[PDB]
C-alpha cells in the first residue's frame, strides 16, 4: 500500500526537498553546541566549571529533597 | 459499528508498521526510552551524583557515556520532573539523576508494551504465542536487575547505569563484593546463555550441510521456496551424522525446536533469581568449612580463597571513588597489596 | 543491450556476486590478471609504506617508538645503520620506498591489462601459459618453476650477507653492528638439527636461531633445495601413490597452500615474539622474555650499590629476592621472571658463567651500558593498549607506545588464524566437489537411506 | 623413567604410522558417489 | 578552575626569584616531558627508581635543591645523585650525556626551561597524584 | 583381502555405533588418557606449587576442596613453558608437586579435540554431506587453544594457563581482567554479542518454529509426536511464522529462505566466538583493551573520573592482590 523507499531516495523531488532540510538539522545541532546553549539546557560543566579554582571536592548532591537548592549555591561557588 | 470497533479496525490494518492497541503503550514508551539515553550520553553530565563526565559533550566516548544512577541520597525516589527533588526545572532534574529513572521506568512499560504485541499479533496471525513466552525471559533479567536489585540495596545509586564501561564496572562490583560468580544461579544463567549459542550455531550449521540438492547453482540459498512442502534437509543424514559423531541426536524436530526455547529462557530465568537474592545481600559468598580450615591451617590454599583476596583488593581500591557520598577516606597503610605491586 | 549479456553474473557462472571471484576458476587470462594485480597492492604496499615510515621518522629516536615495522626490516639486512643500530644514512631506506612504488605501477599495468584487456583464456593462445588444473604435468611445471624463483630469492639474502655490505649483528662485539658473513654454517647436522629440536621452553625448535652464521647457511640450503625440487618437479610427473592421494583440482590447491601460509603466519608470530637476532632488540624493541628480566637487573643494580649482597638476600618465599637457582640448577633472575631464564642477550650474556649468572661478574663487571640498556629495555616492555597507551592496563595516559613485536604478533596470529579457517573451507569443498555433493544430498539416492540401522 | 619413556615413543609412533598410512591408502574414493579420484 | 598565571608562576632559583612561564611554555614542557621523560617519570614516580619521585618537597631536600626552574635546568645538564656526590650523566639522560641519550640532541636552553616548569607546575595542579604512584590514579 | 585393507575398511565404516576414521585412530586415545589423568588428579592429586613459589595450592577432593573449588593445577611457574612428561621427573611425587597431570591433560586434550574436529569433516564425506560443520566447531576449539596454550606462549608460562576447575576458571578471568583490561577490548565485546546474540536466535528460532507447528495431535497428547522421523514434509509452517515475525517488527527484517536463516543461525555465532578467541590470542601478546585512563581533564588540569577510570579502580585491587608472594619487583611484566 506504501510506496517502495527504493524509488523515493533515487527520485528527484525527495533529493530537492532533503538537500535542504538535512543540513539545516544538521547545523541547527551544531549550533546548538557552539553557542554553548547545550551546557545552559542540561546543566552540564564547561571545562572551567568542575571546580572552584583552588578546591578538590567534588559538588555531590547529599540531601534528598534540598538537592535543588544545594546544586544552585555549587553553582554560586563558581564566583 | 461504534467509535470503538472502528478504531479497532484502524489500529489493526495490515500497514509497513503494525499499531495495535498495544502500539498505544509500545511505541511513546520505547521512543522516549531510547531518546533518553541518547539525549543523556549526549548532553548530560554524573557530575553531581557520581563525581563523573559522563556525556560526548564532556569528552567521553562511546565507550564511557552514560545515564548515571541518581545520587544515593535520592534513595529509592520515583525523581519526577515535577516531584518534589526537582520541583519542575527541567535542568536541576537532568543533574540530578532523573534521566535515570526516566528511561528505566519508560523502558519497563515499553517492554510491556513489545510483550503485549506478540500476543496481540499472534493472535491475530492465529499462531501459538511461544515468542511471547520466550520473551518472559528478557522482561525477568531487566526488572530483577534494574528494578529488584536497587530496591532491595540503599537506593538506586546501586543499580547499573546505562553505558558500556558503567555496566562493565557493575559486572566488577559483584565479584569483588557479592561473590557472584560463586553463585549457582548465576552458573544455571551462564550454561543458559552458553548453551543457547551452542545450539544456534550447531542447528544452523547441521541444516547448512544436510541440505538436499534442490537447485543446480553453487550458491545453494535460491534452491529453497517458503511454500513448497518438503523439508530443505535431511533429517535423516543429520540424525546419522551426530549419532555416530557424539553417541545421540535429535530425531523428533518439535522437540529440537522446543528445546531451543527452553535453553536459554531458562537460564535467563535461573540468573534472575540469584539476582534477587543479592538485592538483599543475600550471597553465595563463602563456604564455610573452606574457612575454618583456613583459618587454622596456613598452609591450606584453593583457588576459593585465592579469589577472596581478589575481592578483598577489589572492594578496598575502588570503594572510595565508587561510593563517592560514603567519604572513605583509607590510608595507604590500610589499603591491602601482596609484595612489591 | 542486456545485463546479463555476459559471462560476468549468477546466470552464466552457477555463483553469486559474494562469491564472484569464483567464477575466474576456470579464466586463466582473467585469473591471471586477478593474481598480477593483486601483486602490484602487495607491492604497492610495501613503497607507500616505507615513504610514510621515512616521512615520519625522526633518527635520533629509537624506531620502536615511532612505529615502524619496515624501516627495521630493511636496517636489519644492514642498510643505513651503523654500531649499535644508530642510524647513519636514511637514503637507503628511501630507495627500498620508491622503487617498490614505481614498479607497483607495472604490476598494476598488467594485472589491469589482462584483466580487462587481454585474453580471457590462455590456451588457445598458448599451449605454454595455458593450464587445465587436472593436468599434473603442467602444475607441478608451474610449482617448479616458482620454487627456482624461491630459491634465488634466499640466495640475494646469502649475496647481500657475504658480498654485498652484511647484516646487521645484535651480539657483535661492541654493542652490536653491520658485518659481513665469511664462514656460513654448512654442517647438516647444525642446519637440520634445528629442525629437529624441541619448540617447548629452552629449546625454541627453529625460533630459537642466534647466530648470523647459522642464519646465512641456514638460506644456502634453502636455496639449492628449491633449485633442486623446482628442476624434480619440472622434469617429473606424480607418482601413483601421490596421485591416489590428493584431490587434483583449482580449489583443493589453494587450500593446500592456505594451510601452508596459516603454519608459516604461526611459525612468524612466535619467531618476532621471542627471537632478537634476525629481529634486533635495537630495532624492535625488547622481546617479552627481555623486558622481564631487564626489570630483574634493574633492581639487582639499584640494590647493590646501596650496599645490598644480592647472593645472599632471602626472599619473602624463601627463594632468593634476586637470583635463585632454574630447575636443572642454572643461576637465574628470581621473582615471577623465573620463568624467563630461558632468555639471552647480547646485554646480559658477559655476566653469564658455567653455571649461570656469575655472582663475581655481578659484583664487579657491571658496566654502564649494560645498566643503561637493562633500563631501556624494562621501561619499554611489549605492554600497551589498543589505542596506544603504553604499560599495563592499569597505567595512566602520558606514553604512547606499544611495541612493534606486539603490533607484528598480534597480527600474524590473527591472519593465521583465518588462513586455517580458509583452508579447512576449501579443502572440504574441494572433497565434496570432486566427490560430486558440495551442492547438497540428491534427494532420489540419498546414501544413509542405503546404510543398514546402527541399532 | 627409561621403560615409560621408550613405551610411548613406542605407542605414539604406531598410531601415527597408523594415520598416516590409513590416509595414503586411497581415501578420495573412500565417499558414496564418485570412488575414482587419481 | 583555569590554568592562571598564579599557578604558572614557580620559583625561578634558590634565592626565591619567581618566573612566569605561558599556558603555551607548560604546554610545551608537557609535550616535551612526555617525549623524553615519561617513559621513566610518567604521573611524577621514577620506575627504575621508586625511591626518587618528582614532587616538589622531594626537589627541595635534593642537594643542591631542584625545586626552582635553575636547580632542575641544571640538573637536566649535569644530574647529580640525591646527596650531591656523584655524577650520574651516565645513566639518566643530560645534555652532558646526550650522545648516548639521543633523544637529549635536539634539546635547547629553552627546551629545558619548559620541561622544568611542568615539573613545577604539575602537583599545583594535581596534588598528591604527583609522585602518589598508583595508589592515586 | 589381505589384513590392511580389512582394517582400513572397519575404521572407516559407516555401520561401527560410533564412528571411528583415521582422525579417531588419534582421538580415541589421546582423549582416554586426558579423561583418566583427569579423573585421577581431580579427586587425589595432592598440592601443586603452581606460581613456583613453594607455595602449594590444593585442587584435589581429597585434600579438602569440593566440586566448585577443585582444580587440575597448572603447573609450576619455575617450569615456565618447558616440556615436563613423566620420565623427565625424578619420582612421581615431584611430577605432582610441580603440576605434570596438567600438561598432560591440556597436551593429550588439544590433540584429541582437534582429531575430533577432523572426525566432523571425515565421516560427513562418508555420509556425502557438506562439509563444514567442522568448521562451526574450530570456534570452540580455537577457544581452548587461546586459554591452554596461546595465552600461556604469550605470557612465557603453562602457571598462567587457565585452571582445569570451576572455580580455577574464575581466578583466570579475574586475572586477565586486571592485567588485560579485556571488558574494554573490542574483540571481547564482539564475542558477548555472539554468545548472547546466539542465545537470542536460539529462542526466536525455537520459539517461532514451535509457535507455528501444524495440529497434529489433540490436547491430551505431546505436541511433539505429531511430527514422524523422516518424514518428507515440513512440520511447521514458515510463511505462517514469517507473517508473524516480519509484522512484530517490519516485512522485510523477517526471514522468509530458510537456508539464509539457518547460515544466519550458524554465522553469528561462530563469527562472534572467532573474535573472543582472538581476543585472547592477541591480549596473550599484550594488546590490551582500551586505556582512557584520566583522558578527560578540565581547564586547570584536573583529573575528571569517568566510568573508565572506576573500572581502573578495581583493576587495581585485583593487580596488587593477585599472587601476592610471587613479585618482587613493581611491575607485573608477565
Ligand atoms: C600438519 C602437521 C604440522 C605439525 C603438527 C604437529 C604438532 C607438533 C607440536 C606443535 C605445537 C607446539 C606447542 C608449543 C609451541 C610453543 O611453545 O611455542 C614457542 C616456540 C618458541 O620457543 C621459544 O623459543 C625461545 C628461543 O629464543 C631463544 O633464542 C633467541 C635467539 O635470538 C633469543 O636469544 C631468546 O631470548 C632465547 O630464549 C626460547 O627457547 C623459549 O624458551 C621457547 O619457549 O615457538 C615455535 O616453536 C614455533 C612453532 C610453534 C608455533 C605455535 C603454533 C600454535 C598453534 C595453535 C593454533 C590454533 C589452532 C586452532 C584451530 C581451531
Ligand atoms: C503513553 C504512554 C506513556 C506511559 C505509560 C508513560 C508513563 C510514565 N511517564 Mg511518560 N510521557 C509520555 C508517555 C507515557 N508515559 C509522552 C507521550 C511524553 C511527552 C510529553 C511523556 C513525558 C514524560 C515526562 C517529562 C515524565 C514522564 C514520566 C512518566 C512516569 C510517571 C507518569 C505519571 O506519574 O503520571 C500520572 C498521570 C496519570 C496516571 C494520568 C491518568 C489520570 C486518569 C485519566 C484519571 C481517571 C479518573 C476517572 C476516569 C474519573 C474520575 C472523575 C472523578 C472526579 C469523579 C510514568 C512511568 C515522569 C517520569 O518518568 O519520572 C521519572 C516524568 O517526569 N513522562
Ligand atoms: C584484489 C582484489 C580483486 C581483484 C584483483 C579482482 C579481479 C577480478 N574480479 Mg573480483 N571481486 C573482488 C576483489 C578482486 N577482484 C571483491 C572484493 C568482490 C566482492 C565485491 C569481487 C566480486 C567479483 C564478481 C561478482 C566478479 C569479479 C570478477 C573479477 C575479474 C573481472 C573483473 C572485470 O571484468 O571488471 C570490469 C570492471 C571495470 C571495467 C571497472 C574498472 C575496473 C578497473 C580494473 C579499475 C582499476 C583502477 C586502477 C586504479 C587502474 C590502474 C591503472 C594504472 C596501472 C595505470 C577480475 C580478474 C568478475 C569475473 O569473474 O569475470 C568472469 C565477476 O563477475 N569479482
Ligand atoms: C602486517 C600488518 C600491519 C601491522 C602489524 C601494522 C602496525 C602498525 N601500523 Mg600499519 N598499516 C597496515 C598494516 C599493518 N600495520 C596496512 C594494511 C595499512 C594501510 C591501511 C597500514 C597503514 C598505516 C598508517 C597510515 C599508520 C599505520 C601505523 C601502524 C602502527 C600503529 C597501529 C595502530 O594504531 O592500529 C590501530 C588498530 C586498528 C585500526 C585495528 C582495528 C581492528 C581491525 C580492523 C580488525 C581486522 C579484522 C580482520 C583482519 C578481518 C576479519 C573478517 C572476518 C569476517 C573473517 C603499528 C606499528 C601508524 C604508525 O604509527 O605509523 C608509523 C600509522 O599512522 N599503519
Ligand atoms: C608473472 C605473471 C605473468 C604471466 C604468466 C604473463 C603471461 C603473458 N603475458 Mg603478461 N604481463 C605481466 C605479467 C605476466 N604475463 C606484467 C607484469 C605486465 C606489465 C608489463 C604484463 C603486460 C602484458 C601485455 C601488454 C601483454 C602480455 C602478454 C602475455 C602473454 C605473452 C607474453 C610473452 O610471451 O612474453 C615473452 C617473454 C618475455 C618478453 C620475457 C620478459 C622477461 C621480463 C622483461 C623480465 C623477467 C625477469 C624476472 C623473472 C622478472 C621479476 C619481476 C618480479 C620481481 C616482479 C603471456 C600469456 C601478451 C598477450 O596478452 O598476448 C595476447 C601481451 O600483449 N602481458
Ligand atoms: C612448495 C613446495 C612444494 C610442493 C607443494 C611440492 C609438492 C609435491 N612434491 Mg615436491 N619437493 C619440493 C617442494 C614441493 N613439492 C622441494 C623443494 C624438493 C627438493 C627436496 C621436493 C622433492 C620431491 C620428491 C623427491 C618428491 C616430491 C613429490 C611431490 C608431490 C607429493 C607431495 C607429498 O606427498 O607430500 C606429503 C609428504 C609426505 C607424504 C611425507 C611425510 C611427511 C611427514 C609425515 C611430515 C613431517 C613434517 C613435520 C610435521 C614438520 C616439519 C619438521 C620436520 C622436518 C621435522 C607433490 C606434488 C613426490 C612426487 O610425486 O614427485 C613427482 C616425490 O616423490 N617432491
Ligand atoms: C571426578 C569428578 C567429581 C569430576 C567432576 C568434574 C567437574 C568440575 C564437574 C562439573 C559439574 C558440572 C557438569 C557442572 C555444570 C552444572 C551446570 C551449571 C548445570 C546447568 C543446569 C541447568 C538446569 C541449567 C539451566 C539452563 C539449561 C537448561 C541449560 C541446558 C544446556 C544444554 C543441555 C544445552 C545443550 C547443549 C548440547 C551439547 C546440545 C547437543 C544437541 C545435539 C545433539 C544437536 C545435534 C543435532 C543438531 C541439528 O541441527 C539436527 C537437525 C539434528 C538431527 C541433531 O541431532
Ligand atoms: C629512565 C631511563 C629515566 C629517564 C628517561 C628519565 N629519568 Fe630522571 N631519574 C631516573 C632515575 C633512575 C633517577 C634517580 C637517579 C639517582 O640515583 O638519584 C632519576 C632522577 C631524576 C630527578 C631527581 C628527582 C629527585 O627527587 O631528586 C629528576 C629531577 C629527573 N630525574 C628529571 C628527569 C627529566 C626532566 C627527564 C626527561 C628529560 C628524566 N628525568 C628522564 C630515571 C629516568
Ligand atoms: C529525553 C526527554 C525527552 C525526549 C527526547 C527525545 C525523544 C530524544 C530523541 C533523540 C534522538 C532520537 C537522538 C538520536 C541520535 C542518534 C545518533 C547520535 C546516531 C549516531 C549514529 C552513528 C554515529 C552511527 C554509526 C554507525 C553505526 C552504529 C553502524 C553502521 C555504521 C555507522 C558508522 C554509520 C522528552 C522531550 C520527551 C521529555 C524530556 C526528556
Ligand atoms: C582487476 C579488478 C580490480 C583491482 C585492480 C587492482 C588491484 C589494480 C591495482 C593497480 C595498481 C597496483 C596500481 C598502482 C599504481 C601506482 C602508481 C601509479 C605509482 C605512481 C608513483 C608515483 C607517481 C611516485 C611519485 C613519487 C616519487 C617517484 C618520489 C617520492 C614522492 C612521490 C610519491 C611523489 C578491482 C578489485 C578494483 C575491481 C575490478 C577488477
Ligand atoms: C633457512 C634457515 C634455516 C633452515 C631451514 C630449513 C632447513 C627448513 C626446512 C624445512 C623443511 C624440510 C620443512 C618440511 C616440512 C614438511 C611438511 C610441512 C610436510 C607436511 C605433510 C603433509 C601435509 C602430509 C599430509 C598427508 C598425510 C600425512 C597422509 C596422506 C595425506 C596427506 C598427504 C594429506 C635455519 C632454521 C637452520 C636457520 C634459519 C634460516
Ligand atoms: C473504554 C471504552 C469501552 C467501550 S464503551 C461503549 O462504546 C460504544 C461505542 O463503541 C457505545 O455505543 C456504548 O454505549 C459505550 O458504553
Ligand atoms: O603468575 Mn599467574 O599472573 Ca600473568 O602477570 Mn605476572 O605472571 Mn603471575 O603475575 Mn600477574
Ligand atoms: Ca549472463
Ligand atoms: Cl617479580
Amino acid at each position: 500500500g506504501e510506496r517502495p523507499f527504493s524509488d523515493i531516495i533515487t527520485s528527484v523531488r525527495y533529493w530537492v526537498i532533503h538537500s535542504i532540510t538535512i543540513p539545516a538539522l544538521f547545523i541547527a545541532g551544531w549550533l546548538f553546541v557552539s553557542t554553548g546553549l547545550a551546557y545552559d539546557v542540561f546543566g552540564t560543566p564547561r571545562p572551567d566549571s568542575y571546580y572552584a579554582q583552588e578546591q578538590r571536592s567534588i559538588p555531590l548532591v547529599t540531601d534528598r529533597f534540598e538537592a535543588k537548592q544545594q546544586v544552585e549555591t555549587f553553582l554560586e561557588q563558581l564566583k | 459499528r461504534g467509535w470503538f470497533d472502528i478504531l479497532d479496525d484502524w489500529l489493526k490494518r495490515d500497514r509497513f508498521v503494525f499499531v495495535g492497541w498495544s502500539g498505544i503503550l509500545l511505541f511513546p514508551c520505547a521512543y522516549l526510552a531510547l531518546g533518553g539515553w541518547l539525549t543523556g550520553t549526549t548532553f548530560v553530565t554524573s557530575w553531581y551524583t557520581h563525581g563523573l563526565a559522563s556525556s560526548y559533550l564532556e569528552g567521553c566516548n562511546f565507550l564511557t557515556v552514560a545515564v548515571s544512577t541518581p545520587a544515593n541520597s535520592m534513595g529509592h525516589s520515583l525523581l519526577l520532573l515535577w516531584g518534589p527533588e526537582a520541583q519542575g526545572d527541567f535542568t536541576r532534574w537532568c543533574q540530578l539523576g532523573g534521566l535515570w529513572t526516566f528511561i528505566a521506568l519508560h523502558g519497563a512499560f515499553g517492554l510491556i508494551g513489545f510483550m503485549l504485541r506478540q500476543f496481540e499479533i499472534a493472535r491475530l496471525v492465529g499462531v501459538r504465542p511461544y515468542n511471547a513466552i520466550a520473551f518472559s525471559a528478557p522482561i525477568a533479567v531487566f526488572v530483577s536487575v534494574f528494578l529488584i536489585y536497587p530496591l532491595g540495596q540503599s537506593s538506586w545509586f546501586f543499580a547499573p547505569s546505562f553505558g558500556v564501561a558503567a555496566i562493565f564496572r557493575f559486572l566488577l562490583f559483584f565479584q569483588g563484593f557479592h561473590n557472584w560468580t560463586l553463585n549457582p544461579f548465576h552458573m544455571m544463567g551462564v550454561a543458559g546463555v552458553l548453551g543457547g549459542a551452542l545450539l544456534c550455531a550447531i542447528h544452523g550449521a547441521t541444516v547448512e550441510n544436510t541440505l538436499f540438492q534442490d537447485g543446480e547453482g553453487a550458491s545453494t540459498f535460491r534452491a529453497f521456496n517458503p511454500t513448497q512442502a518438503e523439508e530443505t534437509y535431511s533429517m535423516v543424514t543429520a540424525n546419522r551424522f551426530w549419532s555416530q559423531i557424539f553417541g545421540i541426536a535429535f530425531s523428533n524436530k518439535r522437540w529440537l525446536h522446543f528445546f531451543m526455547l527452553f535453553v536459554p529462557v531458562t537460564g535467563l530465568w535461573m540468573s534472575a533469581i540469584g539476582v534477587v537474592g543479592l538485592a538483599l545481600n543475600l550471597r553465595s559468598y563463602d563456604f564455610i568449612s573452606q574457612e575454618i580450615r583456613a583459618a587454622e591451617d596456613p598452609e591450606f590454599e584453593t583457588f576459593y580463597t585465592k579469589n577472596l583476596l581478589l575481592n578483598e583488593g577489589i572492594r578496598a581500591w575502588m570503594a572510595p571513588q565508587d561510593q563517592p557520598h560514603e567519604n572513605f577516606v583509607f590510608p595507604e597503610e590500610v589499603l591491602p597489596r601482596g609484595n612489591a605491586l | 543491450n542486456s545485463i546479463f549479456a555476459t559471462n560476468r553474473d549468477q546466470e552464466s557462472s552457477g555463483f553469486a556476486w559474494w562469491a564472484g571471484n569464483a567464477r575466474l576458476i576456470n579464466l586463466s587470462g582473467k585469473l591471471l590478471g586477478a593474481h598480477v594485480a593483486h601483486a602490484g597492492l602487495i607491492v604497492f604496499w610495501a613503497g607507500a609504506m616505507t615513504l610514510f615510515e621515512l616521512a615520519h621518522f625522526i633518527p635520533e629516536k629509537p624506531m620502536y617508538e615511532q612505529g615502524l615495522i619496515l624501516i627495521p626490516h630493511i636496517a636489519t639486512l644492514g642498510w643505513g645503520v651503523g654500531p649499535g643500530g644508530e642510524v647513519v644514512d636514511t637514503f637507503p631506506f628511501f630507495v627500498v620506498g620508491v622503487v617498490h612504488l614505481i614498479s607497483s605501477a607495472v604490476l598494476g599495468f598488467g594485472g589491469v591489462y589482462h584483466a580487462i584487456r587481454g585474453p580471457e583464456t590462455l590456451e588457445e593462445y598458448s599451449s605454454f601459459f595455458g593450464y587445465d588444473w587436472k593436468d599434473k604435468n603442467k602444475m607441478t611445471t608451474i610449482l617448479g618453476f616458482h620454487l627456482i624463483v624461491l630459491g634465488i630469492g634466499a640466495l640475494l639474502l646469502v649475496a647481500k650477507a657475504m658480498f654485498f655490505g652484511g647484516l646487521y649483528d645484535t651480539w657483535a662485539p661492541g654493542g652490536g653492528d653491520v658485518r659481513v658473513i665469511t664462514n656460513p654454517t654448512l654442517d647438516p647436522r647444525v642446519i637440520f638439527g634445528y629442525l629437529l629440536k624441541s619448540p617447548f621452553g629452552g629449546e625454541g625448535w627453529i625460533v630459537s636461531v642466534n647466530n648470523l652464521e647459522d642464519v646465512v647457511g641456514g638460506h644456502i640450503w634453502i636455496g639449492l633445495i628449491c633449485i633442486a625440487g623446482g628442476i624434480w618437479h619440472i622434469l617429473t610427473t606424480p607418482f601413483g601413490w601421490a596421485r591416489r592421494a590428493f584431490i587434483w583440482s583449482g580449489e583443493a590447491y589453494l587450500s593446500y597452500s592456505l594451510g601452508a601460509l596459516s603454519m608459516m603466519g604461526f611459525i612468524a608470530t612466535c619467531f618476532v615474539w621471542f627471537n632478537n637476532t634476525v629481529y634486533p632488540s635495537e630495532f624492535y624493541g625488547p622481546t617479552g622474555p627481555e623486558a622481564s628480566q631487564a626489570q630483574a637487573m634493574t633492581f639487582l643494580i639499584r640494590d647493590q650499590k646501596l650496599g645490598a649482597n644480592v647472593g645472599s638476600a632471602q626472599g619473602p618465599t624463601g627463594l632468593g629476592k634476586y637470583l635463585m637457582r632454574s630447575p636443572t640448577g642454572e643461576i637465574i633472575f628470581g621473582g615471577e621472571t623465573m620463568r624467563f631464564w630461558d632468555f639471552r642477550g647480547p646485554w646480559l650474556e658477559p655476566l653469564r658463567g658455567p653455571n649461570g649468572l656469575d655472582l663475581n661478574k655481578i659484583k664487579n663487571d657491571i658496566q654502564p651500558w649494560q645498566e643503561r640498556r637493562a633500563a631501556e629495555y624494562m621501561t619499554h616492555a611489549p605492554l600497551g593498549s589498543l589505542n596506544s597507551v603504553g604499560g599495563v592496563a592499569t597505567e595512566i595516559n602520558s606514553v604512547n607506545f606499544v611495541s612493534p613485536r606486539s603490533w607484528l604478533a598480534t597480527s600474524h596470529f590473527v591472519l593465521a588464524f583465518f588462513f586455517l579457517v580458509g583452508h579447512l573451507w576449501h579443502a572440504g569443498r574441494a572433497r565434496a566437489a570432486a566427490a560430486g555433493f558440495e551442492k547438497g544430498i540428491d534427494r532420489e539416492s540419498e546414501p544413509v537411506l542405503s546404510m543398514p540401522s546402527l541399532d | 623413567m627409561e621403560t615409560l619413556k621408550i613405551t610411548v615413543y613406542i605407542v605414539v609412533t604406531f598410531f601415527v604410522l597408523l594415520f598416516v598410512f590409513g590416509f595414503l591408502s586411497g581415501d578420495p574414493a573412500r565417499n558414496p558417489k564418485r570412488k575414482d579420484l587419481e | 578552575a583555569e590554568l592562571t598565571p598564579e599557578v604558572l608562576t614557580v620559583p625561578l632559583n634558590s634565592e626565591g626569584k619567581t618566573i612566569t612561564l605561558t599556558e603555551k611554555q607548560y604546554l610545551e614542557g608537557k609535550r616535551l616531558f612526555q617525549y623524553a621523560c615519561a617513559s621513566c617519570h610518567v604521573g611524577g614516580i621514577t620506575k627504575t627508581n621508586p625511591s626518587l619521585d618528582l614532587r616538589t618537597e622531594t626537589l627541595a631536600l635534593a642537594t643542591p635543591p631542584r625545586d626552582n626552574i635553575e636547580g632542575l635546568v641544571d640538573y637536566m645538564k649535569n644530574p647529580t645523585t640525591y646527596d650531591g656526590e656523584q655524577e650520574i650523566a651516565e645513566v639518566h639522560p643530560s645534555l652532558r650525556s646526550a650522545d648516548i641519550f639521543p633523544k637529549m640532541r635536539n634539546l635547547t636552553e629553552k627546551d629545558l626551561v619548559a620541561i622544568a616548569g611542568h615539573i613545577l607546575v604539575e602537583p599545583k595542579i594535581l596534588g598528591d597524584k604527583w609522585g602518589g604512584g598508583k595508589v592515586y590514579y | 583381502a589381505n589384513l590392511w585393507e580389512r582394517f582400513c575398511n572397519w575404521v572407516t565404516s559407516t555401520d561401527n555405533r560410533l564412528y571411528v576414521g583415521w582422525f579417531g585412530v588419534i582421538m580415541i586415545p589421546t582423549l582416554l588418557a586426558a579423561t583418566i589423568c583427569f579423573v585421577i588428579a581431580f579427586i587425589a592429586a595432592p598440592p601443586v606449587d603452581i606460581d613456583g613459589i613453594r607455595e602449594p595450592v590444593s585442587g584435589s577432593l581429597l585434600y579438602g576442596n569440593n566440586i566448585i573449588t577443585g582444580a587440575v593445577v597448572p603447573s609450576s611457574n619455575a617450569i615456565g613453558l618447558h616440556f615436563y612428561p613423566i620420565w623427565e621427573a625424578a619420582s612421581l611425587d615431584e611430577w605432582l608437586y610441580n603440576g605434570g597431570p596438567y600438561q598432560l591433560i591440556i597436551f593429550h586434550f588439544l590433540l584429541g579435540a582437534s582429531c575430533y574436529m577432523g572426525r566432523q569433516w571425515e565421516l560427513s564425506y562418508r555420509l556425502g554431506m557438506r562439509p563444514w560443520i567442522c568448521v562451526a566447531y574450530s570456534a570452540p576449539l580455537a577457544s581452548a587453544f587461546a586459554v591452554f596454550l596461546i595465552y600461556p606462549i604469550g605470557q612465557g608460562s603453562f602457571s598462567d594457563g587457565m585452571p582445569l576447575g570451576i572455580s580455577g576458571t574464575f581466578n583466570f578471568m579475574i586475572v586477565f581482567q586486571a592485567e588485560h583490561n579485556i571488558l574494554m577490548h573490542p574483540f571481547h565485546q564482539l564475542g558477548v554479542a555472539g554468545v548472547f546474540g546466539g542465545a537470542l536466535f536460539c529462542a526466536m528460532h525455537g520459539s517461532l518454529v514451535t509457535s507455528s507447528l501444524i495440529r497434529e495431535t489433540t490436547e491430551t497428547e505431546s505436541a511433539n509426536y505429531g511430527y514422524k522421523f523422516g518424514q518428507e514434509e515440513e512440520t511447521y509452517n514458515i510463511v505462517a511464522a514469517h507473517g508473524y515475525f516480519g509484522r512484530l517488527i517490519f516485512q522485510y527484517a523477517s526471514f522468509n529462505n530458510s537456508r539464509s536463516l539457518h547460515f544466519f543461525l550458524a554465522a553469528w555465532p561462530v563469527v562472534g566466538v572467532w573474535f573472543a578467541a582472538l581476543g585472547i590470542s592477541t591480549m596473550a601478546f599484550n594488546l590490551n583493551g582500551f586505556n582512557f585512563n584520566h583522558s578527560v581533564i578540565d581547564a586547570k588540569g584536573n583529573v575528571i573520573n569517568t566510568w573508565a577510570d572506576i573500572i581502573n579502580r578495581a583493576n587495581l585491587g585485583m593487580e596488587v592482590m593477585h599472587e601476592r608472594n610471587a613479585h618482587n619487583f613493581p611491575l607485573d611484566l608477565a
